[PDB]
RNA sequence: UAGCGGGCGUGGAUCCCUGGAUGUCCGAAUGGGGGAACCCGGCCGGCGGGAACGCCGGUCACCGCGCUUUUUGCGCGGGGGGAACCUGGGGAACUGAAACAUCUCAGUACCCAGAGGAGAGGAAAGAGAAAUCGACUCCCUGAGUAGCGGCGAGCGAAAGGGGACCAGCCUAAACCGUCCGGCUUGUCCGGGCGGGGUCGUGGGGCCCUCGGCAACCGAAUCCCCAGCCUAGCCGAAGCUGUUGGGAAGCAGCGCCAGAGAGGGUGAAAGCCCCGUAGGCGAAAGGUGGGGGGAUAGGUGAGGGUACCCGAGUACCCCGUGGUUCGUGGAGCCAUGGGGGAAUCUGGGCGGACCACCGCCUAAGGCUAAGUACUCCGGGUGACCGAUAGCGCACCAGUACCGUGAGGGAAAGGUGAAAAGAACCCCGGGAGGGGAGUGAAAUAGAGCCUGAAACCGUGGGCUUACAAGCAGUCACGGCCCCGCAAGGGGUUGUGGCGUGCCUAUUGAAGCAUGAGCCGGCGACUCACGGUCGUGGGCGAGCUUAAGCCGUUGAGGCGGAGGCGUAGGGAAACCGAG
């Protein structure tokens, strides 16, 4: 009775204006040590998912 | 209580079925069963003796009570609905045309 | 709203609508109203919604 | 509830409503005992000759409170039950986390105590950002937001806004009078009673100046009334024919309608009966602020003084609970342990802490309404119709089962009317056959309709040299319906032929399930999503609770929600 929004998702995914769904690239908080400078710059951006991306949206909706 | 209904021990007409038209004084009215007894609906009870005692009990064509709604009162004319009218002292039912 | 209009409207196009006023047969009495409807084309042949 | 056998009623019974009377015994059970419904007493009085015995009437439990000169007593109260609802004290686990321990289920189940027609809560030591709101409760919304969370599963507020309802009060303390007790005579020590006082524009006490008040408020307390409740009463309009076992059907003409709701009457009735619409009614009891009256209460302004303003409390620390808050930066509310103030230049709060700016007055209590429930009464169903519907339509919480707690069925139908089959016949009876009733007895009494499995009697076809999922195709014979070209039943021979379901790579399978028949039996609903689809409207669309209206009628209600701007963690900026 009245769906609860999944907070785990809300806390780490943003649903874009057109429908797409973005989030940060994985592995970047401690994996490094000297990993290429190119690595961490590209791990700095965010991206779009696809099929889970559509699974994702369902976990929100009021959101 | 409330059982009160059309007529009592007095003259009445049977608009029933078998004895339609027939007329006679009601000799008995039983409110519990909601039924009256006149002089029609006589029935052959070939039964031997009624009560345990006595010799022959008779096949008496005793009058079978009729549904109280199968009989209608009657007064100086034909059978007519009742219409309760009260005088200056108390109350006495007047028929639709004449009185009582 | 539309429905209420379209109903009244549908009923108006059929020509079975009828505004009145001259209820000479006031004071609650069936036989009287019968007279009024008589002299009004409501012969009781058709179902009437009297608003 | 009929039968035998007796009575009553218009000097108005039965019956219905109100009040009263009597009410053995057990049961909170209350003189005492006790294995509830039984046993045994004290005291006062009565009855029988009545001392011994017995009966009868009255009285005698316990606890709390107030008196009582203490004693002994007197008075008021308590005790137990209640379908669900309510508050409080205690308080699980399965389960979810696809294991599990934090967490979840859940402060749920349940145990206990208590309250009442409700209970709880309730007149800010509040909320929290507006220098704003102004008791409490309940609905909508805010909001699945803020936030909580092995940041897992999952949990999940408040302010504000729209509504229902609407109410506010009493004390403690200073201070004055009185009574009792006390000492070391003081506006003194304690205690009871009365006056005084009651709050955040801080109030009150005590002093000085002015009404030395008529007035004005006014009950939640009383009293009267309306009204409603517990029986009731009046209430319009139809006759002829006709078929029928039976008219209410059919046919002709007619009427009533503030009544054409419904039930009954042998079938289908506005006008036959009870009713319906619309009206009327209480000696008695209950209810009764809706209206009216009364009382209890209650209220002004400066100036002065620093008398009072609820203590093992505030406050801090330790251990915890509550909240959205799981130790988190963790306040706030609550409190088991320890330390331990002040009386308004006093204290608490606005999320560690400090300053500033504000809010509020703790440590005493009471308060109606709006809200919850349904044992009970009424009304209504796109609710069931006897394997359904409450477990129970019926003599059911029964029969029966269990030591017990506890479990717990089945069982409705003659007919309009009993008219329930006299009498005769066979029979010990049962049961039949005549007769008789009825429209019908194939309605005959567990009796409406009476399906299937299952059992049997009669008849047609068929079968004792034949190997079978039982059938199917063909032909032929016998029998039967239309004299007739056709079709039905049956089966002799010949061709062909590995049940049904389930589960499986694969089943006739020696894998699963089914004796057979009948009935019961399984993808629902609520809320929230997503897509499609049928419509309304359109840069707009839509209301929610609720209110007005109805009594199957709708309308009002924009609080709020979605959309018209995105990007960013954010500050912020913006078609970027
Ligand atoms: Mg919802
Ligand atoms: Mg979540
Ligand atoms: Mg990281
Ligand atoms: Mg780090
Ligand atoms: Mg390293
Ligand atoms: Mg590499
Ligand atoms: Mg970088
Ligand atoms: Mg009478
Ligand atoms: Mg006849
Ligand atoms: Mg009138
Ligand atoms: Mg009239
Ligand atoms: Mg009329
Ligand atoms: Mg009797
Ligand atoms: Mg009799
Ligand atoms: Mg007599
Ligand atoms: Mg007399
Ligand atoms: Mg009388
Ligand atoms: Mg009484
Ligand atoms: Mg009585
Ligand atoms: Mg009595
Ligand atoms: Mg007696
Ligand atoms: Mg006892
Ligand atoms: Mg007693
Ligand atoms: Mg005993
Ligand atoms: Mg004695
Ligand atoms: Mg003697
Ligand atoms: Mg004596
Ligand atoms: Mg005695
Ligand atoms: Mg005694
Ligand atoms: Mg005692
Ligand atoms: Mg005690
Ligand atoms: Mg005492
Ligand atoms: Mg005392
Ligand atoms: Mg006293
Ligand atoms: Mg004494
Ligand atoms: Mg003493
Ligand atoms: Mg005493
Ligand atoms: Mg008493
Ligand atoms: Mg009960
Ligand atoms: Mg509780
Ligand atoms: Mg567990
Ligand atoms: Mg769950
Ligand atoms: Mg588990
Ligand atoms: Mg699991
Ligand atoms: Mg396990
Ligand atoms: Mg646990
Ligand atoms: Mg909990
Ligand atoms: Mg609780
Ligand atoms: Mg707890
Ligand atoms: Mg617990
Ligand atoms: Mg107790
Ligand atoms: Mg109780
Ligand atoms: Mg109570
Ligand atoms: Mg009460
Ligand atoms: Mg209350
Ligand atoms: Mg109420
Ligand atoms: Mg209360
Ligand atoms: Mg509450
Ligand atoms: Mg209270
Ligand atoms: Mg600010
Ligand atoms: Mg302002
Ligand atoms: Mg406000
Ligand atoms: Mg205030
Ligand atoms: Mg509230
Ligand atoms: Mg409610
Ligand atoms: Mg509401
Ligand atoms: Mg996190
Ligand atoms: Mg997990
Ligand atoms: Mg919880
Ligand atoms: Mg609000
Ligand atoms: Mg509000
Ligand atoms: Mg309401
Ligand atoms: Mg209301
Ligand atoms: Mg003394
Ligand atoms: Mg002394
Ligand atoms: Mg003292
Ligand atoms: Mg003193
Ligand atoms: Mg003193
Ligand atoms: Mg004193
Ligand atoms: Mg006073
Ligand atoms: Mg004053
Ligand atoms: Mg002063
Ligand atoms: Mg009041
Ligand atoms: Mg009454
Ligand atoms: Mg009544
Ligand atoms: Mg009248
Ligand atoms: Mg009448
Ligand atoms: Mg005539
Ligand atoms: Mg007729
Ligand atoms: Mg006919
Ligand atoms: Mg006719
Ligand atoms: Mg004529
Ligand atoms: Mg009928
Ligand atoms: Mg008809
Ligand atoms: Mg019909
Ligand atoms: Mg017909
Ligand atoms: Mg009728
Ligand atoms: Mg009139
Ligand atoms: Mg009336
Ligand atoms: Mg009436
Ligand atoms: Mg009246
Ligand atoms: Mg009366
Ligand atoms: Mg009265
Ligand atoms: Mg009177
Ligand atoms: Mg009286
Ligand atoms: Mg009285
Ligand atoms: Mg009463
Ligand atoms: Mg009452
Ligand atoms: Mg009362
Ligand atoms: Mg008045
Ligand atoms: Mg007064
Ligand atoms: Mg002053
Ligand atoms: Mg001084
Ligand atoms: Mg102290
Ligand atoms: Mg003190
Ligand atoms: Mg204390
Ligand atoms: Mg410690
Ligand atoms: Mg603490
Ligand atoms: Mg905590
Ligand atoms: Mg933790
Ligand atoms: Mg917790
Ligand atoms: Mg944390
Ligand atoms: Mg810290
Ligand atoms: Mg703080
Ligand atoms: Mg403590
Ligand atoms: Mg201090
Ligand atoms: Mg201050
Ligand atoms: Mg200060
Ligand atoms: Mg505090
Ligand atoms: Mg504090
Ligand atoms: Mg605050
Ligand atoms: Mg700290
Ligand atoms: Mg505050
Ligand atoms: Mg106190
Ligand atoms: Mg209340
Ligand atoms: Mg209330
Ligand atoms: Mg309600
Ligand atoms: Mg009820
Ligand atoms: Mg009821
Ligand atoms: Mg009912
Ligand atoms: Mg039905
Ligand atoms: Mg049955
Ligand atoms: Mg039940
Ligand atoms: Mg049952
Ligand atoms: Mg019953
Ligand atoms: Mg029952
Ligand atoms: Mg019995
Ligand atoms: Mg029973
Ligand atoms: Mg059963
Ligand atoms: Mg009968
Ligand atoms: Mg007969
Ligand atoms: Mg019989
Ligand atoms: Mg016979
Ligand atoms: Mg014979
Ligand atoms: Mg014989
Ligand atoms: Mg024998
Ligand atoms: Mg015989
Ligand atoms: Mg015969
Ligand atoms: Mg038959
Ligand atoms: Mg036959
Ligand atoms: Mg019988
Ligand atoms: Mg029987
Ligand atoms: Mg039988
Ligand atoms: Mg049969
Ligand atoms: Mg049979
Ligand atoms: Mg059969
Ligand atoms: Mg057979
Ligand atoms: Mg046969
Ligand atoms: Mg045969
Ligand atoms: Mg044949
Ligand atoms: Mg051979
Ligand atoms: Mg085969
Ligand atoms: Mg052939
Ligand atoms: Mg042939
Ligand atoms: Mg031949
Ligand atoms: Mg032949
Ligand atoms: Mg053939
Ligand atoms: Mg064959
Ligand atoms: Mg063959
Ligand atoms: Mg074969
Ligand atoms: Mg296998
Ligand atoms: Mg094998
Ligand atoms: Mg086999
Ligand atoms: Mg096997
Ligand atoms: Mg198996
Ligand atoms: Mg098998
Ligand atoms: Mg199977
Ligand atoms: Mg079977
Ligand atoms: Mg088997
Ligand atoms: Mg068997
Ligand atoms: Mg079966
Ligand atoms: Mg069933
Ligand atoms: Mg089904
Ligand atoms: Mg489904
Ligand atoms: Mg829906
Ligand atoms: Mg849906
Ligand atoms: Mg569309
Ligand atoms: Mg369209
Ligand atoms: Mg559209
Ligand atoms: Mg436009
Ligand atoms: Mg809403
Ligand atoms: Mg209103
Ligand atoms: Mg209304
Ligand atoms: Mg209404
Ligand atoms: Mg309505
Ligand atoms: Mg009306
Ligand atoms: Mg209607
Ligand atoms: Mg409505
Ligand atoms: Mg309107
Ligand atoms: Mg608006
Ligand atoms: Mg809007
Ligand atoms: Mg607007
Ligand atoms: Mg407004
Ligand atoms: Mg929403
Ligand atoms: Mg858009
Ligand atoms: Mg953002
Ligand atoms: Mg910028
Ligand atoms: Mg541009």
């Amino acid at each position: 009775p009245k769906m609860k929004t999944h907070k785990g998702a809300k806390k780490r995914v943003k649903i874009t204006a057109s429908g797409k769904v973005v989030a940060m690239k994985t592995g970047k908080r401690h994996l490094n040590w000297q990993k290429s400078g190119k690595e961490i710059r590209q791990k700095g951006r965010k991206f779009v998912l696809a099929k889970p991306e559509a699974e994702r949206i369902k976990l929100l909706l009021p959101y | 209580r409330v059982k009160m209904h059309v007529k009592k021990g007095d003259t009445v007409l049977v608009a029933s079925g078998k004895y339609k038209g027939r007329v006679g004084k009601v000799k008995e009215v039983l409110p519990k069963k909601y039924a009256v007894i006149v002089e029609g609906v006589n029935i052959v009870k070939k039964a031997v003796r009624v009560s345990p005692k006595y010799p022959q009990g008779g096949f008496i064509e005793k009058e079978a009570p009729l549904h109280a709604s199968k009989v209608r009162p009657i007064c100086p004319a034909c059978g007519k609905p009742t219409r309760v009218r009260k005088k200056f002292l108390e109350n006495g039912k007047k028929i639709r045309v004449c009185a009582k | 709203k539309k429905g209420l209009a379209m109903a009244v409207a549908d009923r108006a196009r059929e020509g079975k609508l009828l505004l009145v006023e001259a209820f000479a047969g006031v004071n609650g009495k069936t036989k009287e109203f019968l007279a009024w409807a008589k002299e009004a084309g409501l012969d009781g042949s058709e179902s009437v919604l009297l608003v």
